[PDB]
């Protein structure tokens, strides 16, 4: 029951996973089709913005391009989505079989074993409206405890965080997926109740 | 005490997970999107590879020099024993070996065994000849360095991928950077 | 009673075979360790087939037992094991599981037998073969499921049918059944089933086609081997594909519209010329060694179409066969508002609309 | 203990893969007899006389039928809805009961290098030609 098996830090995957997001940022923003910095290498110049400063360029950002980005960020977390379930497969999970007619019984399998090998931990609670939409909760969204508030100013805050939730959007949308169609997969807010994020899905 | 035992001996008090099922494909997904997007560009897809290193690799030295205080490096005998002996082990679990120095040795080369951002992807033909993968490490070891005062640049040679032989990064000194003191 | 029975049959047959020698008299000691399992089965709906299945490895293990050409004749006495058997499965009228147990019965008798015929009466084989597999293919379809192994098994009676010289083809006139084993996922069942169709249309020497649509055509041949010539292998069985067209073009019987996807065709820059603008020029790849259309890629205008640059003559029989593609009477003065609307349909004496 | 086809068949009627061992060569080799048998095997997963009951979690092996002098062997695994088929002949097969647990070593290790190929971040999304160019070159390395 207790692997051993290989395994590096979690630090430098959190901080990747956080850099995605610029990473997106940055390639929309400049697709290159016809301030920042410039940087030397042997015959050739490449030339950057750093991260903080394109979420401040998401701050002025156009609207159309807003969700031209987020789309993006689903597919992304989509594909990590798809083929994490994929190596889940490896487990053997005995709950379901194919097209998810019983649809909780696979909400049991994701908030215990693909959130804890995501983010350490399991999803701390879930409720069920029986039309198929479920009613996510976690206290503390894992990569979102290093992202300070600046001094009360928290309205530019919630707008500078909740574009980092399009990720698990992917993660649990390439997990349905995988498992055969698409439906309807928002988000929440959901303050919480003692010392993070709600989900909804079909 | 020695800088194999510190490498090995945070590996006791660092939080852990998986390598394979996480942490290669968020790489191998990253680098499909910089393929689908730039409709399969070999040459642009390590700019902004390179672009995205020298960003994480500036974040993550603070990181590197918090969890084991250390003085400044000087030159590349220190920082090839730094590297090779903590660096890798406490942020990947492996450590690369150091060989292909000149004569002032003002260079060296960074043989790695078991890459863990490339295991079984086996690219295709087109990206085969025009293409480094992981260029996101060549990234970090520009930006990790310019930090600590050095100014650096570290290149690709060859790797497994497509070449039989080995993965190895060369880089150069490229002189020493001057701290500013006064005020004007 | 029943589980005691079988966990203690399993427990005293392995410790019978613990026994090392007497293997050939050990035979009989399991076949009564089957009939004391028989025995303990004696009702059950499903679990008896089962218990056949409990026949069916042991019918799998005594021919792990008996290895030798002769024993292909112990395999005879096993089909004694499988008729006597068919007599212990014979105690029903009508269902649908004990259905297709006879039919899997009678499947493995089936197969049993022509093993043991094709080891050395050769007219009447294909009659009694055809016999025993028309009664398994009525068996299996006289059930709620399993069109997959009646289609496979329809297949091979009429592949028994073209076994002798027949006119009639049943998978032949079943083009629609052809197009199921051949518009996607099969295809060296499909490879195969066209060859069969193509040969029976080559010995057919008839003009009285399928009368379940309105579908009389001798250029049916023709519309079966666009699909033939899509689904060949390369260009080794190129002839094949030559000779077809080569009997469309002389039993021409004109209307057609093909997909094209055998050809690949690719355009360039527009350009013009003298007195009349030439432009776009083409470049098309084909798998057939002789063709010659008067291709015209159509454009549509906001709302006009030119339909322009035809070549009449075309002896160009390579990839990128860069056409000129000469396009007189340019509309609306040469506007560039003209989108890309292209047929590029090549005639040559049957429309491929790509 | 070597086999004689492989197949891979997914949620649909579609085959992944069709993978014979030595193509390169004729040898009296029909596809043909192989594919038949591939087509009942999807046929013969609805079957009442074999049953893959779901108690266990681990994924189990079947023994369908035999035809032709070839026995099949189909593991349908259950939740990616990925049915597998490996068939092997009587003079192969030693009839003993230690071999079992090798076939189903094979079955896990085509099943490994099936998950390993399908979850390559280069190849695009949708069926290439180049998810079974990979798959028949890994095999030949499996199978010489």
């Amino acid at each position: 029951f207790e692997n051993s098996l290989p395994k590096v830090s979690q630090s430098v995957y959190q901080m990747l996973l956080n850099e995605m997001v610029p990473l997106a940022m940055g390639i929309e923003r400049q697709i290159s089709g016809d301030i920042k910095r410039l940087k030397i290498e042997e015959h050739h110049t490449v030339d950057i913005i750093r991260s903080h400063n394109l979420i401040h360029e998401l701050y002025k950002a156009d609207e159309e391009e807003k969700e031209k980005v987020l789309a993006r960020l689903r597919n992304i977390g989509f594909q990590i989505g798809l083929k994490l379930s994929e190596l889940l497969i490896f487990s053997n999970n005995p709950n379901l079989k194919f097209k998810e007619m019983d649809l909780l019984l696979i909400m049991k399998f994701i908030c215990r074993d693909v959130w804890k090998q995501i983010f350490g931990k399991q999803i701390d609670n879930l409720k069920t409206n029986h039309r198929g939409t479920f009613y996510l909760l976690d206290y503390d969204y894992r990569p979102i405890q290093s992202f300070s508030l600046e001094e009360d100013a928290k309205n530019e805050e919630l707008k500078m965080i909740e574009p980092f939730l399009e990720i698990p959007v992917g993660i649990i949308r390439g997990v349905l997926s995988s498992l055969g169609y698409s439906s309807e997969e928002v988000i929440c807010l959901a303050s919480f109740i003692d010392r993070g994020v709600s989900f909804h899905v079909q | 005490r020695s800088l194999k035992a510190m490498g090995e001996e945070i590996w006791k008090n660092k939080t852990e997970k998986i390598n394979t099922e996480l942490f290669t494909l968020t790489y191998g997904s990253i680098v499909a999107q910089l393929c689908q997007d730039y409709e399969r560009d070999f040459n642009k897809v390590n700019d902004h590879l390179y672009s995205m290193g020298y960003n994480i690799g500036c974040r993550l030295i603070e990181d590197f020099l918090a969890r084991t205080a250390l003085p400044r490096c000087e030159n590349l005998v220190k920082t090839s024993e730094v590297l090779s002996k903590c660096a890798f082990k406490i942020f990947l679990n492996i450590t690369p070996n150091i060989t292909n120095w000149s004569h002032n040795k003002d260079t060296f080369s960074l043989i790695l065994d078991e890459n863990p951002l490339a295991d079984f992807v086996e690219l295709p033909m087109d990206a085969m000849k025009s293409l480094w993968y992981s260029n996101i490490l060549c990234g970090v070891l520009k930006g990790s360095l310019e930090m600590v005062q050095l100014d650096c640049d570290v290149w690709f040679v060859s790797d497994i991928l497509r070449g039989d032989s080995q993965t190895e990064i060369k880089v150069k000194l490229n002189r020493i950077l001057k701290d500013e003191i006064p005020i004007g | 009673p029943f589980e005691s029975s079988s966990k203690s049959d399993e427990s005293l047959g392995s410790i019978i075979i613990e026994g090392t020698l007497d293997k050939f008299q050990l035979h009989k000691y399991f076949f009564i360790r089957r009939l004391r399992l028989l025995k303990l089965e004696d009702q059950t709906l499903t679990a008896f087939v089962g218990a056949f299945q409990l026949i069916k490895n042991f019918i799998e293990s005594i021919s792990i037992e008996y290895r030798k050409s002769v024993r292909l004749l112990e395999f005879k006495h096993y089909f004694i094991t499988s008729m006597l058997s068919y007599f212990e499965f014979e105690n029903v009228s009508n269902p649908l599981l004990c259905e297709i147990k006879a039919e899997l019965l009678m499947l493995k008798r089936d197969n049993w037998v022509q093993g043991v015929m094709a080891t050395s009466e050769t007219v009447f084989q294909e009659n009694f073969l055809t016999l025993t597999k028309e009664i398994l293919s009525l068996f299996n379809k006289c059930e709620g499921k399993r069109q997959r192994i009646v289609d496979i098994l329809s297949i091979e009676i009429g592949l028994l049918y073209y076994q002798g010289k027949k006119y009639e083809e049943a998978v032949s006139l079943f083009l629609s059944c052809y197009e199921y084993y051949t518009q996607t996922n099969k295809n060296s069942i499909g490879l195969k089933i066209l060859q069969v169709f193509i040969d029976s249309l080559s010995h057919c020497p008839k003009l009285d086609v399928l009368q379940i649509d309105g579908e009389s055509v001798s250029a049916s041949a023709v519309l079966t081997n666009a699909f033939l010539n899509i689904l060949k292998l390369c260009k080794d069985n190129d002839s094949k594909e030559i000779w077809w067209k080569k009997f469309m073009d002389l039993q021409m019987k004109v209307h057609l519209a093909r997909a094209n996807v055998s050809a690949i065709e690719v355009n360039l820059k527009s350009y013009g010329f003298p007195e009349d603008i030439s432009t776009k020029t083409m470049r098309l790849s084909l798998k057939n060694m002789g063709g010659d259309v008067i291709v015209f890629g159509a454009s549509d205008f906001l709302l006009k179409k030119g339909e322009n640059k035809l070549i009449l003559e075309c002896r160009d029989i390579m990839y990128g066969e860069f056409s000129l593609l000469s396009f007189e009477i340019i509309v609306e003065g040469i506007t560039f508002v003209k989108e890309f609307p292209e047929n590029q349909d090549e005639f040559i004496v049957v429309p491929e609309i790509y | 203990l070597r086999p004689c086809f492989v197949s891979l068949i997914d949620e649909s009627d579609k085959p992944i893969l069709i993978y014979v061992p030595n193509e390169a060569e004729n040898e009296m080799n029909d596809v043909l007899k192989y594919n038949v048998l591939s087509n009942i095997s999807l046929d013969y997963f609805e079957s009442a006389l074999v049953e893959w009951h779901s108690l266990d979690s681990k994924p189990l092996l079947k023994s369908i039928f035999q035809l032709e002098g070839v026995s099949v062997f189909a593991m349908l695994i259950k939740q990616t809805g990925l049915k597998i088929v490996i068939g092997f002949e009587q003079k192969s097969l030693s009839g003993a009961d230690d071999e079992f647990e090798a076939i189903n070593q094979i079955f896990e290790t085509v099943r490994k290098i099936y998950i390993r190929v399908k979850c390559n971040p280069l190849l695009v999304s949708g069926d290439e030609k180049s998810i079974i160019k990979s798959l028949e070159r890994k095999f030949d390395e499996l199978f010489i």
